[PDB]
């Protein structure tokens, strides 16, 4: 019975991918695709507050200069600090320095 | 400037370190090869905090990892941010300490403390200005209960006017993976007590519950929810790393939050979450973050907050945002439903702003909550230890080993008047 | 009764929102360019890449030729684990040495005969004369060397803790090897002589007197698998001669 | 493949899984690979 | 580097370990002359030379010179060393006497040293597979000196059992409650947890599950195996959870002499019917409760569960495991004791079962294997207590175990310890309030 | 989201049901192996349906075989989509029926029912929203119309909320296959009357007739007619499956088409049926099809609708067609004969439009009749039972096995009340 | 200022309201997916990803025509969440839809309209699509109005109902329904416009010349 059952398998190398598959769907998904909202970049969101209310004197070259009102909002809309120039990253040198 | 000392213990600490270093240098711009490639100096000016700088302009995490099993960490050291840890920093030994709290604190897990505290003393005596030390474990195993409250001692002991934070996953309610959990927790929480300044209350099955009916994900695994825990975890040091019109350190989050020193257990939570149908079709507002905020269904712990009544409250915001409608809502939200505030302290909610968001989001913020409903997760848990320690069931694995039976008592003693306490300032 | 990633069934929504958006992801990066396959394909390509070795007209090897470092087949048993044999020296990006078991110019096998005193190109290269041996880069016409240093705490070879070989850009003496006859008796004679181009020969760093050895019982695990490992160190039999191992061969 | 009725003649016998019809087939695994329809 | 080393005592043992080693050999790629043509940590259960040949770390010990013999000219001659082969040249002869006090003690000397000579090579080293059955004399006699040697030797290390214990109402011997009685005298101050199976419940789930009739030895080896491999999946390969031997011995038996779980294997399924049927956790789960799917012929109905020690594996996650639990802690037909009020122990892993062709099993993708203690064995206790009752008060078969070195009186110690356990099995599922 | 469960009774149920997987497989483009290899993607919309779902992406059907003979077994998995059926639902017993309304229904029937439910209370329990049960047997026979009888008076009970739908082949007028099948047909229809939402009466002879006549066909095997009883088998659960502009599911073809619980006995009918000859000179419009369908000569149940009124009226349409054709053409076939329907009700025809014609069709039909000439189709079978019953002839092959007189007085009482109501609502 | 919530209630509501809100979107500057490359604020409102997100609810119990919504060219344009969908089907009973199905599902779509009127300020207005023959507009929409009429009090609800018609008839069990919504809702409401399909039908095919026309 032993040398009947107990035979060489040829060719059989084992399963050594769905392992892989196993492991990476409870490493679970990237920071992209959990709490990344309106697909944003990692250079927008860089400034200060004091950078922006001293430093550029709220520069912003796309608000009007004077607020209107509006006919459904019932406010003047364009608010100065709700539009707060999403735009160059606080810098003053501290990477060239280092 | 004000260093911070990271601390890990068992798998589950390992593996949310190993997800909150990332997110660390994600915003912080660090790749995995450990050098610089962000574009502002506001990621740079406070990077010591957590880095220190090594040769060439790489940077190295001020982290200690510990764990008595080479398991997990191997796969820790196959993470994405792999590469960053320093090899010295990896201590671990051959065998493991086998889900018992007693070995893992007195035969397997304290010959083990004699390199851990060297490396600890190590890394924490070129810091300039030390605030503290901060750990994140799971009170329901082995290694993180067992050997990681044995470090919080002797770290007080050895540091008594620093700041100990803990990132503890109490054992969940109703699904669990190990029949002497309650033996650890009970044993484990009296000796955190002793040697914590603060500490956060993290239950799994309300991470799932939060992946499940939030973010509304069909596959929720252990990654997502150490991505929420590590959220949370890096939202409570923002104002130490970044400015903001409104600082506030780990050490201003204490004196506005701990009345009564046994008080100083929590329950965190994370502002914007939701799934990716509803992500792009819903605006980022303080009121949008402040409604769900205090939310029963966001919490990190599995409590409910209309059972109890909120002691003190903690909201830490993040990003460019104005500071009338961060007060007007507090104030609303505290004002509307007077009954879940006690009325023996006149306001309740501290506040406190920072202007750089986390990566990929305009704002957020992060929640800092003491309740007496939180000693309905204790609770249980002493009457799960006094169903099974009044047949001494499993008693053998913990006698045999050098702990005697009034270890049991005195630790159910302490939890017990800990849960009468919080009992007191109800009604 | 769980479905599949085809049929409205249960939470299928946020299913087509991810994957439609990582398909978008991904398409964002098959239309730049930067898949981490299309980058392993090019690197690949750039590594195989067929050259031309120069051919000899007189049977000795000149300075500027493109020729081979090859291994001899051994039979010596010195260790039961063993690499079959004919293994060439090749560049392996880990910059990186290693043996390998081919034999065709593949361009990270072929390696050009450079000077270090004033020999113009075609003189012939001869015994005991220092040269330098050349490799292109990737992506540049840059030249790398074959170099070796002192052995340190800190900078020693992989697997085995003997003296290191790897590619550098900097020009020193650091960066000179010399051909030496196999036969001891026979080596100060043979020291004005031409080298024949496909003959069994020894190459010693001049800085540290050590010869270039390929270890055939360390097997390095690379991406096209199975190599050798090669270091610097002067083995020697009981008899005052060098190993097999020690050999090397120019390949025209 | 096997019939059922064929399945109940080779239950009858006392067949040990390796002459049955059941656990044993002539078809080796390429015939299974290359048993397509498209 | 945290190996385990394996002792196959008896026929029963090394029937068992061929099975077993031929598994450990396929799911790794190990030819069957020990040649290799990321986790796959193999240094485990097997050793290295220079020529990369892996050779087992086991003993495989028979007093009989037949089938440690046989192995020797078969497929795996090339693979165990030939000095963990110990044979003997006479036998047992179903005497727990014999094996224990005449041929025991003049043997045991040449195996504890091949113990200690694997012994020494290991660094790690985490505890003792012993295989044997308790109807021998082999797997019953020099098993239990085996036992009581090993402790004595290593004192607090982890002792793994997978036991053959008889089937209640079939049998092949007659002289097995003596046997097995004598045995479980001596094994329960001297073990630490014992895997119990049946050969009738193998025999049921054979003829019920894989479709099959008339299955010989090697047909059971072949799920003996499987229930070994999977034990010792986590200990091998990565996983979520990882569960070692100590998780078996610290969350399972809650007094040092309960400690007897059940074992059963969930997806048993053959290759005609595995590929039209979805087989995830919740079914996979559901199965593994059932009242016919245990490898031991007993009721778990009559008793109560203490702890379950679940083993997944394959593409598992966490949340549809929490989620079967969950729908079993709901249902009113399956009990639990009072002190335990979680009840359940979860490892994770990876890599699914390798099949072995030439087997009955399929290429599934998940697999389930329980370790559960429950008072319903001491129903069958209860059986070997009646017949040892049946065969004593005769004094049947007494000349020839008296006339081998043991006298009349340890008979009656073997029957006092048997109803001390059933009366500690009768206490222990009783209420509190 | 519904999901249907298919039962097959004997042998006719077994051909019946073995040719319908057959016209679905390919309707949803499934290949014999399992695979999905179809034309669109809307094909998988609905799979759930008829569908589960194996490993490696393929679908077996949610069917269950049952006999007492295993010779239509070896029939069905040797036919096209045998190795797609489950074989877990293979139940068949040892020895067969033979015409035996009471060895099929009460002991031998009784024996395998406990089998064959332990499959079925799983496959439902599986669902997530089962909307109803399908049944394809013969009421002439033994091991149909005992076992399938049995069948419904044991899921009634278990699940008293859905929808039973019955695929019945009544006995044929002009000619018989078995002399004991009044006593059979009777006893079925005894045991269908109360248990079952709605029956769909199939006869034999206008199948004959229908594929003589109509397509030309002068060797009708019976894989033609499996055919003919399959497309309106599938042609009624279209809606589930696609999408269109009025849908309409097993529930809503019930509330408009049973008025009262006991009338609920309907004939068939599938428009588009045209010879090979007469192929290129019939114009396709949905006009034809509405000539088509409401013909007497294009239904399954030999009965002609001149002598009754239909009470209500089911058309499910498919392919892509304007309201407006439908609705005028069949508001004006109301009304130009409008002494054939019932005036007490004021309308009578249901509408349904799906979008997806069968496969090699520009456009179908399906008509599904309540009339009052189902009750001719009893009296028949009634005047035959009594003819046979008054001379107690072959009765003692009952009542030796647990029958007695008393049945077959209430199965023929019941029958005499049934004609009695569908008498009494028609003037 | 004076922003609109719309209710489409039923397949008939779902399938007007696709024209409606095409039309919308056609007659202001909105892309369909929801872009523009300030009229519409009493129909679109803004997020602060650029999007015009629609003030429109969509429940039908049966999920066929919501999921073909979810499918369609306008996937998009809408909300995830503004499509309430059950599983169940209404099955041509006003019983139904008013009793056991409908009342476990009025939860998610009040939150939902709850939810549409925190965004707007100056809301006076309530559409309703749905149809008098049907399941879901006979026994849903009569619950739902119930509700709203509770729950918000003075706010102008009008109705758009598809009525039988004399002559065509898709269903049998519809003047039981017609009844019984048209009791219902009689006074909860505070203006119905009627419509039946055979006369658009008539206004199609003399008006225009157009022949056979459907129901877009
Ligand atoms: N299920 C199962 N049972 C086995 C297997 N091999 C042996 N047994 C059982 O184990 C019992 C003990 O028999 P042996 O192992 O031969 O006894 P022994 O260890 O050789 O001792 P001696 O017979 O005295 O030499 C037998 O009665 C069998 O019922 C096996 O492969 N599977
Ligand atoms: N004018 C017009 N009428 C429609 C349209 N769609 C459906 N209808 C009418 O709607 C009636 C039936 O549909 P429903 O009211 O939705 O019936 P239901 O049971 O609720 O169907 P579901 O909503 O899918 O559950 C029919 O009588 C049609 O007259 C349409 O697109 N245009
Ligand atoms: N949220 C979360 N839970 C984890 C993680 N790893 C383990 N756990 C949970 O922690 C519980 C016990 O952890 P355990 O294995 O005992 O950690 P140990 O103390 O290092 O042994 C298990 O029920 C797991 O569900 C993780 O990365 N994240
Ligand atoms: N249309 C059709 N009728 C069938 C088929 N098979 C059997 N029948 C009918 O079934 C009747 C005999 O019933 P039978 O199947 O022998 O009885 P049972 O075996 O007890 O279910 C005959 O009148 C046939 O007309 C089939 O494939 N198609
Ligand atoms: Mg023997
Ligand atoms: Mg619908």
């Amino acid at each position: 019975i032993y040398r009947k059952e107990y035979v060489p398998f040829p060719g059989h190398r084992p399963d050594q991918i769905s392992r892989w598959y196993s492991k990476r769907t409870v490493e679970g998904l990237p920071y992209k695709y959990l709490i990344t909202h309106h697909q944003e970049p990692s250079q927008r969101y860089l400034i200060s507050t004091y950078d922006d209310h001293y430093n550029r004197h709220n520069y912003h070259p796309g608000l009007p200069e004077l607020r209107t009102w509006n006919r459904h909002k019932l406010l003047w809309l364009p608010e100065k600090a709700d539009f707060p120039l999403l735009g160059p990253p606080t810098n003053y040198g501290l990477y060239e320095q280092l | 400037m004000r260093e911070i000392v990271h601390l890990q213990a068992g798998q589950c600490g390992n593996q949310i370190g190993a997800k909150f270093w990332e997110v660390i240098s994600d915003e912080h711009g660090i790749d995995p090869t450990g050098t610089y490639h962000g574009d502002s100096d506001l990621q740079l000016e406070r990077i010591n905090v957590y880095y220190n700088e090594a040769t060439g302009g790489k940077y190295v995490p001020r982290a200690v990892l510990v764990d008595l099993e080479p398991g997990t960490m191997d796969s820790v050291r196959s993470g994405p941010f792999g590469q960053i840890f320093r090899p010295d920093n990896f201590v671990f030994g051959q065998s493991g300490a086998g889900n018992n709290w007693a070995k893992g604190h007195y035969t397997e897990g304290a010959e083990l403390v004699d390199s851990v505290l060297d490396v600890v003393r190590k890394e924490a005596e070129s810091c300039d200005c030390l605030q503290g030390f901060q750990l994140t474990h799971s009170l329901g195993g082995g290694t993180g209960s067992g050997m990681g409250t044995l470090l919080i001692s002797k770290i007080r002991e050895e540091y008594p006017d620093r700041i100990m934070n803990t990132f503890s996953v109490v054992p969940s309610p109703k699904v669990s993976d190990t029949v002497v959990e309650p033996y650890n927790a009970t044993l484990s929480v009296h000796q955190l007590v002793e040697n914590t300044d603060e500490t956060y209350c993290i239950d799994n099955e309300a991470l799932y519950d939060i992946c499940f009916r939030t973010l509304k994900l069909t596959t929720p695994t252990y990654g997502d929810l150490n991505h929420l825990v590590s959220a949370t975890m890096s939202g409570v040091t923002t104002c130490l790393r970044f400015p903001g019109q409104l600082n506030a350190d780990l050490r201003k989050l204490a004196v506005n939050m701990v009345p009564f020193p046994r008080l100083h257990f929590f329950m965190p939570g994370f502002a914007p979450l939701t799934s990716r149908g509803s992500q792009q079709y819903r605006a980022l507002t303080v009121p949008e973050l402040t409604q769900q905020m205090f939310d029963a269904k966001n919490m990190m712990a599995a409590c409910d907050p209309r059972h109890g009544r909120y002691l003190t409250v903690a909201a830490v915001f993040r990003g460019r945002m104005s500071m009338k409608e961060v007060d007007e809502q507090m104030l609303n939200v505290q004002n509307k439903n007077s009954s879940y505030f006690v009325e023996w302290i006149p306001n309740n909610v501290k506040t406190a702003v920072c202007d750089i968001p986390p990566r990929g989001l305009k704002m957020s913020a992060t929640f800092i909550g003491n309740s007496t409903a939180i000693q309905e997760l204790f609770k249980r848990i002493s009457e799960q230890f006094t169903a099974m320690f009044r047949r001494k069931a499993f008693l053998h694995w913990y006698t045999g080993e050098g702990m005697d039976e009034m270890e049991f008592t005195e630790a159910e003693s302490n939890m017990n008047d800990l849960v009468s306490e919080y009992q007191q300032y109800q009604d | 009764n769980l479905y599949g990633p085809r049929v409205r069934i249960g939470n299928w929504n946020e299913d087509v929102y991810l994957e439609e958006e990582i398909m978008k992801d991904f398409l964002a990066k098959r239309d730049k360019g930067q898949l981490l396959i299309q980058r392993n394909r090019r690197l690949k390509e750039n590594l195989l890449r067929p050259m031309q070795l120069s051919v000899s007209e007189d049977g000795y090897i000149h300075y500027g030729d493109k020729v081979m470092l090859v291994s001899p087949d051994h039979p010596e048993t010195e260790a039961d684990l063993f690499l079959p044999g004919d293994l060439s020296l090749c560049m392996t990006p880990d910059c990186g040495l290693s043996a390998a078991q081919t034999k065709i110019p593949v361009g990270r096998n072929t390696f050009t005969i450079l000077c270090a005193a004033g020999e113009v190109i075609g003189q012939v290269l001869r015994y005991g004369q220092n040269f330098r041996l050349g490799i292109t880069g990737g992506f540049d016409d840059r030249m790398l060397y074959l170099s070796s240093d002192h052995r340190t705490l800190l900078k020693s070879s992989k697997r085995s803790w003997l003296q290191e070989v790897f590619l550098t850009h900097e020009d020193s003496y650091l960066n000179c090897w010399q051909a030496a006859f196999p036969h001891p008796q026979l080596r100060l004679e043979y020291e004005g002589s031409p080298v024949p181009a496909n003959t069994k020969i020894l190459i010693t760093h001049c800085h540290t007197n050590r010869g270039l050895v390929a270890h055939r019982h360390l097997f390095l695990r690379t991406y096209f698998g199975q190599e050798a490992e090669v270091a610097a160190h002067t083995y020697l039999d009981s008899h005052r001669v060098e190993k097999p191992k020690n050999h090397w061969m120019l390949v025209t | 493949l096997p019939s059922l009725r064929r399945m109940d003649m080779d239950s009858v016998k006392a067949c040990l899984s390796d002459e049955h019809c059941q656990s044993t087939t002539y078809c080796r695994k390429d015939d299974f690979d290359n048993a397509y329809f498209t | 580097m945290r190996e385990c080393i394996s002792i196959h005592v008896g026929q029963a043992g090394v029937q068992i370990g061929n099975a077993c080693w031929e598994l450990y050999c396929l799911e790794h790629g190990i030819q069957p002359d020990g040649q290799m043509p990321g986790d796959d940590s193999f240094n485990t259960f097997f050793s290295e030379t220079g020529a990369g040949k892996h050779v087992p770390r086991a003993v495989f010990v028979d007093l009989e010179p037949t089938v440690v013999d046989e192995v020797r000219t078969g497929t795996y001659r090339q693979l165990f060393h030939p000095e963990q082969l110990i044979t003997g040249k006479e036998d047992a002869a179903n005497n727990y006497a014999r094996g224990h006090y005449t041929i025991g003690k003049e043997i045991v000397d040449l195996v504890l040293d091949r113990i200690r000579k694997l012994a020494d090579l290991c660094t790690g080293l985490q505890g003792f597979l012993i295989f044997h059955s308790f109807g021998g004399g082999t797997g019953s006699g020099f098993a239990s000196l085996l036992m009581e040697r090993l402790s004595v030797d290593y004192g607090k290390k982890s002792k793994l059992e997978f036991a053959i214990y008889p089937a209640p109402q079939v049998s092949t011997a007659v002289v097995e409650p003596y046997n097995s009685i004598l045995t479980t005298h001596t094994t329960l101050e001297h073990s630490d947890c014992a895997f119990m199976v049946d050969n009738e419940a193998i025999y049921d789930i054979c003829r019920r599950n894989l479709d099959i009739e008339r299955p010989t030895y090697t047909n059971l080896n072949r799920l003996i195996g499987q229930i070994v491999s999977s034990i010792t999946a986590s200990l091998r390969f990565d996983g979520a959870l990882n569960v070692d031997l100590t998780e078996f011995q610290t969350n399972l038996v809650p007094y040092p002499r309960i400690h007897f779980p059940l074992a059963t294997y969930a997806p048993v399924i053959s290759a005609e019917k595995a590929y039209h049927e979805q087989l995830s956790v919740a079914e996979i789960t559901n199965a593994c409760f059932e009242p016919a799917n245990q490898m031991v012929k007993c009721d778990p109905r009559h008793g109560k569960y203490m702890a379950c020690c679940m083993l997944y594996r394959g593409d598992v996650v966490p949340k549809d495991v929490n989620a079967a639990i969950a729908t079993i802690k709901t249902k009113r037909t399956i009990q639990f004791v009072d002190w335990c009020p979680t009840g359940f122990k979860v490892g994770i892993n990876y890599q699914p079962p390798t099949v072995v062709p030439g087997g009955d099993l399929a290429k599934v993708q998940r697999a389930v294997c329980m370790l559960s203690n429950t008072t319903a064995i001491a129903e069958a206790w209860a059986r070997l207590d009646h017949k040892l009752d049946l065969m004593y008060a005769k004094r049947a078969f007494v000349h020839w175990y008296v006339g081998e070195g043991m006298e009349e009186g340890e008979f009656s110690e073997a029957r006092e310890d048997l109803a001390a356990l059933e009366k500690d099995y009768e206490e222990v599922g009783v209420d509190s309030v």
